[PDB]
């Protein structure tokens, strides 16, 4: 069976770039389309974007430029960086195949100064 | 089952095709029809290994699982059966998920080629929708 | 883009009763409609797929309903386990967006 988990800082600095990995296993990364959805310390839900076979990619024009999905196939994982990062983009991470049954656990990503 | 092009056209509408991700109505039911001649059972076994299913022809190599062909890759995560039905929902689901990659209805050759720049809203045209 | 409105914000009922659920689109979407279950600490789940297309692995007391811009998840005689968030999201057009959720309590 598929499983899907997210990996990466928990913890970064303004304006630097937030990467998270999330790994697949159970199947290839080449037999699905793969999205990022992250949700906002208010309960709200955005859908960042996602990457499909032929590799074309969707983003979410909230994003501004900002990110880019990539994917690894010989390590069957795919990726999420988000540059230049402010305190609005602290939020819980998630990796969910396209149809959305399944998902990562989510990971918690604090932007701060500190 | 063989659709009739308007009895079609109806169902793809109430299945959310009237334009879905930038694909008016009038794409499906063209692409329906030359790719399957509205036949909901309809397969074509190609020199790859793969066969083509149903209503709108959905790969075993790319898109469902026939068991047989070599390289699946599943992308539908959908047996290839399911898409050999008279009741379109499955196929409908995996054509969504087909153009809603960068090549859109590219996927269908059949559409590429007697479709794609003609009138395709003639296809819906006298219909009770 | 599309923009998914939910009410009421929040629903408190008593288990065994039923509720409906309802998210509108600011334009039709047809049936690109999905419900998603959310509990606090834990990742989505998705319940109805495509206005009302059922779930394997689901309960079967969830069911959807709607088309257009018009939609409504209706869960037959709560259980403890369903109190929670509930979003409804569109894929019709890209950006896919996220209604703003219902909270369901315990009443």
């Amino acid at each position: 069976d598929v499983q899907l988990q997210e990996s990466g800082p928990s913890l970064v600095k303004p304006s630097q770039t937030l990467s998270l990995t999330c790994s697949v296993t159970g199947d290839s990364i080449t037999s699905d389309y793969w999205s990022w959805i992250r949700k906002f310390p208010g309960n709200r839900l955005e859908y960042m974007g996602y990457v499909s076979y032929s590799g074309s990619t969707y983003y979410n024009p909230s994003l501004k430029s900002r990110i880019s999905i990539t994917r690894d196939t010989s390590k069957n994982q795919y990726y999420l960086d988000l540059n230049s990062v402010t305190t609005e983009d602290t939020a819980t991470y998630y990796c969910a195949n396209w149809d959305g049954d399944y998902w990562g656990q989510g990971t918690l990503v604090t932007v701060s100064a500190a | 089952k063989v659709f009739g092009r308007c009895e079609l056209a109806a169902a793809m509408k109430r299945h959310g095709l009237d334009n879905y991700r930038g694909y008016s109505l009038g794409n499906w039911v063209c692409a329906a029809k030359f790719e399957s001649n509205f036949n909901t059972q309809a397969t074509n076994r190609n020199t790859d290994g793969s066969t083509d299913y149903g209503i709108l022809q959905i790969n075993s190599r790319w898109w469902c699982n026939d068991g047989r062909t070599p390289g699946s890759r599943n992308l539908c995560n959908i047996p290839c059966s399911a898409l050999l039905s008279s009741d379109i929902t499955a196929s409908v689901n995996c054509a969504k998920k087909i153009v809603s990659d960068g090549n859109g209805m590219n996927a269908w050759v059949a559409w590429r080629n007697r479709c794609k720049g003609t009138d395709v809203q003639a296809w819906i045209r006298g219909c009770r929708l | 883009d599309i923009v998914l409105t939910q009410s009421p914000a929040t629903l408190s009922v008593t288990p065994g009763n039923s509720v409906s659920l309802s998210c509108r689109a600011s334009q039709s979407i047809g049936n690109d409609l999905h419900w998603y279950q959310q509990k606090s600490h834990e990742s989505p789940r998705l319940l109805i797929k495509y206005a009302s297309q059922s779930i394997s692995g689901i309960p079967s007391r969830f069911s959807g309903s709607g088309s257009g811009t018009d939609f409504t998840l209706s869960i037959n005689s709560v259980e403890t386990e369903d109190f929670g968030m509930y979003f409804c999201q569109q894929s019709n057009s890209w950006p896919y967006t996220f209604g703003g959720g219902t909270k369901l309590e315990i009443k």
